[PDB]
DNA sequence: AAAAAAAAAAAAAAAAAAAAAAAAAAAAAAAAA
DNA sequence: TTTTTTTTTTTTTTTTTTTTTTTTTTTTTTTTT
């Protein structure tokens, strides 16, 4: 058959040169790679920074407990309440050991769950992660490492300067439960001998760390309970202050926005699953040639039309955002290749000054409707981001039920509203909107209308009608024109969001059983054939494949099966046939859908029901 | 383990019957579930309970003592109350 | 205070309806001492007959079960060598109080379904 | 995909088809040399074999590169044989140690030294028979998390998710593709985990003594429509056929080799039904 | 629509004017 | 629904395979002359 | 520069630990009443 279908061994090494950056170059000049590469990379320090300054204020408690210790029998514990998302916990104890490197105050292992299955074990990884860090900040054997030689260690080292000796447990749920209570009973009968603490990584709740520690055990424990920022917290300001800044070109459409925080909201809370979704979006964004790298800046965004090939026009060309501007003007458009040369940057920075207004009358909107009761759109930026990209908004029902609920209010709290709503969208304007490129126009347009709205509260607080006039006037100028949906955009808008939603969540939602059960169903779905067509999914017809026939004519049978009747069956439906027959029930038992059952002669049973 | 005859207890059968006295001794109200588990536990590593060799409020166990032994700890005991002592003999 | 997603929600009190409500009783509530044990079928099972939104079979789904296994919150009482063949058998390992404040958080009514 | 609950309570043109199906396959090989470059891993969840797929991937693609294909289907793989394949193979620092997320450590720790080399790995059915337990998917997810270390995987069974976590998930940084080819599982399905023409070959085989002393069994096993040792003792010491006890026992474990008869607990219960073994003593005479 | 027969409509109906 | 056989599975003992340690042997570096 | 001594690394051999086979006993399932 084949030269790796080797009765013998199972592995097979190709090794070209291996000893003791994939593509080629063609690919990574190309000016997309580059834009795309700029871009992730800014979006990643933006989030690490953001991550930074949410774990600092913990890290600084955590820093003071261990060197309040050092200043300073029971062992000193610290039960650090962090999140069910445990692949996002780790590189946060990281920081903590550098800044536990930093100050010299102490030096500290990691035990990992896999390490410590035994006792044993627990006491080498203990002693050889302790031994390694002080040899990697300035060999012993296996079985060689215990805590005598640990305690020689530490006497002939750090006794005449004292370090602690923190000994960090990232997953506190998953260790055995005998292997970590006689670790525990170790660490405390050789205090006074070698300083240790205890830092711990209880993901779930408190109770966790009350039940799986007994009374003896927790006889010797003097634990301080710290507590980490929650995980929708940090989705909810990474998505406020990365995903909605400004200073980004790559923006993301309603639907994919909502799909992404579906699935950190519905399925599983992991910051680390969100980062990599949204960089695969940005990717397969990037990822469709040189036009799409015109999504930045201005100046860069001109420099790289200037160096555009013909290709890339005729890219832009069929996006279907380009077509209503060509007929709402034509014999230079549509092929002559210089006349949209010449054209494309007005539309480049009409589409970023869209974007730049649509950011700051969402700021305004969200104000305004933000500390509002019952909530119709939303109350952070995040849900009223999409119901504001994916429709329209004055259209929609739900605006016309928010003016009926600011209607019945008061004129002292809709005064105080708008004027928080002015104060908070200057501050925004002259903070975040100023030291970005193409903001001085952006000012310049929304700010004559921010003065008709705080002259229409000026003449609502010197004198009903003027309130229902701020209202349709805050929707005329605020509502209407800078808070358009997605199709009623500018044009060429597709080189800056991403709206390709159905092949994004192929890609990262990965459905086995789905793709299973229509190649089993409807074969003609991926063969495509002129005579395998069915026209409902429980047909039968004779042009089908052989396991098909086989799965569809054991779905219909009860739980327990027999060779006899259902290859019978299969003979009423299609020697050969029973060397096709042990085919399709080998096949059909390798998926995990039935199984032959141990010494049951021929009875099998099926798994799926 | 004197009226069903020596079969195994539990965490949650011994506490039902304890927080069936707990409810009228007018000394023992303010006791929560975790403290009596602590009690429990205690009693489990000083081997006056032993398992059958589950979760730890559901394993199975076995009263390492004889009943003359309880009936003289219950002569013998310092500051006992009464109403426990009253609860001992029936 | 233990924050979970949505589905995970979900499947932490199918599991605690799966080992706590006599699976002779399933046969007549959802088709419209001790914790007993179940396979990861009647999980799923129970799962779709209390969510009512029909949700797609993902191996994000799959995925929760297994994070919720890690986090301590299920068990393995029997199986473990047998995960995806069937034999596997699970256990849940919480109480009432949280399976009451999940339905309170979430909308559902648990005593409805007891 | 939404399966039915109540199910669990109440309980030619084929061939450019599959041409155009692979002719359409290959045509995603520079997106996911570009999707490897990024840092993700490649998963196939398909209905047919993808064995042909990914071992043209590997001619076509990765020609040049350090590439260990696995093959999960294999009955006798094990871990041990991957880690020392690369600790061995690749790195040259011989065989890994005992402890196999040790080995796992050393790996990452000598693939750290060495940028720009990259070992792309191909596990045809990543849920295979030796790979389905929680720490071989530990492991492998280990391995996949190294930047140098690229992955690509099959995935045949309808229950594999069910021993990735979300910690394996995000160390696994998959990329998902529906690569349903329509080819038959004769590469997989061909190895060790998936009569009485056979009795009469081993009888064939058969001394005087000992065709005399099956002659015994199945003429008792007939008459009575197992039977016990002592009246089998005494009917093959009636008929001089054996010289003492452990001689029978000798030819009852010969028999057992073979799977003519059955012992039970001695009882000796021949494992065919009577009818064929009234033809096969109809067959003598 | 295809934009090729698109693009050949506008073009005629642009020479049409 | 219970009594009794029966095949499958678990426990335990015993033997082998593999890992680890320790000694022998060969190669290399540094002193003797 | 050549010879002899002592260090270092490799290879072989022995010991200990882990895995695997094999026998025994239990144990949950299946057939008969």
């Amino acid at each position: 058959m084949d030269p790796t279908i080797s009765v013998s061994k199972g592995c097979f090494v190709y090794k070209n040169g291996a000893t003791r950056s994939l593509l080629g170059k063609e690919v990574v000049q190309q000016p997309f790679y580059e834009e795309y590469r700029k871009a992730w990379n800014q979006i990643n320090d933006h989030i690490a920074d953001l991550q930074h300054r949410s774990y600092a204020r913990t890290l600084e408690q955590l820093v003071d407990f261990v060197v309040g210790q050092a200043e300073r029998e029971v062992l000193p514990t610290a039960a650090l309440l962090t999140g069910i998302n445990q692949p996002d916990h780790l590189s946060q104890f990281t920081a903590l050991t550098q800044r536990l490197h930093a100050q010299r105050a102490a030096m500290v292992c990691v035990l990992q769950s896999r390490d410590c299955a035994t006792l044993k074990a627990a006491v080498e990884t203990l002693v050889f992660g302790l031994v390694e860090d002080n040899a990697e900040v300035e060999r012993l054997r296996r079985s060689q490492c215990t805590m005598k030689q640990l305690k020689s260690w530490y006497t002939n080292n750090f006794d005449s300067e004292r370090r602690q000796l923190v000994v960090i447990l990232p997953d506190f749920e998953c260790f055995n439960a005998s292997v970590l209570q006689d670790l525990i009973l170790i660490l405390s009968a050789h205090c006074g001998s070698l300083p240790f603490v205890l830092v711990l990584g209880v993901a779930t709740a408190m109770t966790a760390v009350h039940g799986t520690l007994p009374y003896h055990v927790s006889s010797k424990i003097r634990l301080r309970v710290f507590q980490t920022q929650a995980a929708p917290t940090g989705l909810n300001e990474v998505l406020d202050k990365v995903l909605l800044s400004p200073k980004y070109a790559f923006h993301l459409s309603g639907k994919t926005f909502k799909f992404l925080t579906h699935i950190f909201l519905y399925y599983d809370f992991s910051i680390h699953g969100f980062i990599q979704g949204f960089k695969y979006c940005l990717m397969e964004h990037f990822f469709g040639g040189n036009a799409f790298a015109l999504c930045t800046d201005y100046s860069k965004a001109l420099g790289r039309i200037k160096q555009l090939t013909h290709e890339d026009m005729e890219t832009i060309r069929r996006l279907p955002s380009f077509r209503p501007y060509v007929e709402q003007i034509i014999i230079a458009v549509l092929t002559d290749d210089d006349y949209l040369k010449k054209k494309l940057p007005q539309l480049l920075r009409d589409c970023l000054l869209h974007f730049l207004l649509f950011r700051c009358s969402l700021e305004f909107l969200t104000e305004l409707v933000g500390d509002l009761p019952r909530c119709p759109l939303g109350k952070l930026r995040r849900e009223l981001y999409v119901n504001c990209l994916n429709r329209a908004i004055i259209s929609t029902p739900e605006y016309k039920e928010c003016l009926q609920m600011l209607s019945f209010l008061s004129k002292d709290e809709f005064v105080a509203k708008v004027n928080r709503a002015l104060e908070r969208t200057e501050q925004f304007l002259v903070e975040e909107i100023a030291p970005l490129e193409l903001g001085e126009a952006c000012t310049a347009v929304l700010r004559p209308k921010l003065e008709a709205i705080r002259l229409a509260v000026d003449e609502v607080v010197k004198a009903g009608r003027a309130l229902q006039k701020t209202l349709q006037l805050i929707e005329t100028q605020i509502v209407q024109d800078h808070l358009r949906a997605l199709q009623d955009a500018p044009p060429i808008h597709e080189l800056f969001v991403f709206s390709d939603i159905a092949t994004v969540r192929r890609n990262i939602i990965g459905a086995p059983r789905a793709a299973l059960h229509t190649a089993l169903n409807n074969p003609h779905f991926y063969m495509q054939c002129k005579c395998c067509e069915l026209q409902d999914q429980s047909l039968l017809v004779g042009t089908l494949p052989d396991l098909s026939v086989v799965y569809k004519l054991h779905l219909e049978c009860g739980r327990m099966i027999n060779l006899f009747d259902w290859l019978q069956a299969f003979r009423s439906v299609v020697p050969q046939i029973q060397a096709r027959f042990t085919r399709a029930v080998a096949e059909l038992q390798f998926l995990g859908y039935i199984k032959m059952s141990k010494r049951k002669t021929d009875h099998a049973t099926r798994l799926t029901w | 383990s004197q009226i069903y005859d020596r079969d195994s207890f539990n965490f949650e059968i011994i506490y039902a019957r304890f927080s069936k006295f707990a409810k009228v001794s007018t000394t023992m109200q303010a006791v929560e579930r975790s403290i009596v588990l602590k009690a429990f536990e205690h009693l489990r590593i000083a081997e006056l309970i032993m398992p059958l060799t589950v979760q730890k409020e559901f394993e199975m166990h076995k009263l390492a003592l004889t009943y003359s032994q309880i009936h003289h700890c219950m002569q013998r005991y310092q500051a006992l109350p009464t109403e426990v002592a009253q609860w001992a003999q029936s | 205070s233990l924050e979970l997603p949505y589905y995970a929600k979900f499947l932490l009190i199918a599991a605690f309806l799966a080992s706590h409500n006599a699976a002779k009783q399933d046969k007549r509530l959802f088709v419209k001492l001790g914790p007993k044990s179940f396979s990861i079928d009647r999980l799923l099972a129970i799962f779709y007959a209390i969510l009512e939104e029909k949700v797609g079979l993902t191996c994000n789904l799959l995925s929760q079960i297994s994070t919720l296994v890690h986090l301590n919150l299920l068990s393995f009482v029997s199986g473990e060598q047998n995960i995806m063949e069937g034999s596997a058998r699970l256990q849940c390992t919480i109480g009432l109080e949280f399976v009451l404040q999940i339905g309170k958080v979430v909308g559902f009514n648990v005593r409805q379904y007891l | 995909f939404v399966p039915e609950s109540d199910g669990y309570f109440h309980s030619a043109e084929h061939e450019g088809s599959i041409n155009a199906i692979m002719e359409e396959y290959r045509s995603y090989f520079p997106k996911w040399m570009c999707i490897l470059n990024e840092g993700f891993n490649i998963l196939l969840y398909g209905l047919g074999s993808k064995h042909q797929l990914l071992q043209s991937f590997h001619r076509e693609v990765l020609h040049k590169q350090t590439v260990l294909v696995v093959n999960g289907f294999f009955p006798s793989l094990t871990i041990k044989d991957m880690l020392d394949s690369i600790t061995s193979d690749i790195l040259d620092a011989g065989i890994s140690p005992a402890n196999p997320h040790e080995a796992v450590d050393m790996i990452e720790e000598e693939f750290a030294l060495i940028p720009e080399t990259h070992l792309f790995l191909i596990v045809h059915n990543l849920d295979g028979a030796m790979l389905r337990n929680v720490k071989a998917q530990a492991i492998l997810s280990r391995l996949a998390r190294i930047p140098n270390i690229h992955l690509l995987a099959s995935i045949d069974h309808i229950n594999t998710p069910l021993l990735w976590d979300q910690g394996k998930l995000c160390s696994f940084n998959f990329s998902w593709w529906d690569c349903t080819t329509m080819l038959p599982y004769t590469n997989e399905t061909a190895f060790e985990n998936s009569a009485l023409s056979s009795m009469r070959s081993v009888f064939s085989s058969l001394t005087t003594n000992s065709r005399g002393i099956y002659m015994l069994i199945v003429k008792y096993q007939l008459k009575n429509k197992g039977m016990p040792f002592r009246d089998l003792y005494s009917s093959c010491r009636e008929a001089f056929l054996v010289s003492s006890d452990l001689a029978l026992r000798a030819q009852l474990t010969e028999f057992l080799d073979h799977k003519l008869v059955k012992s039970k607990r001695e009882q000796l219960t021949i494992p065919i039904d009577g009818a064929l073994l009234q033809q096969f003593l109809e067959e003598q005479e | 629509e295809d934009y090729e027969i698109w693009k050949a409509r506008m073009l005629a109906k642009a020479q049409a004017k």
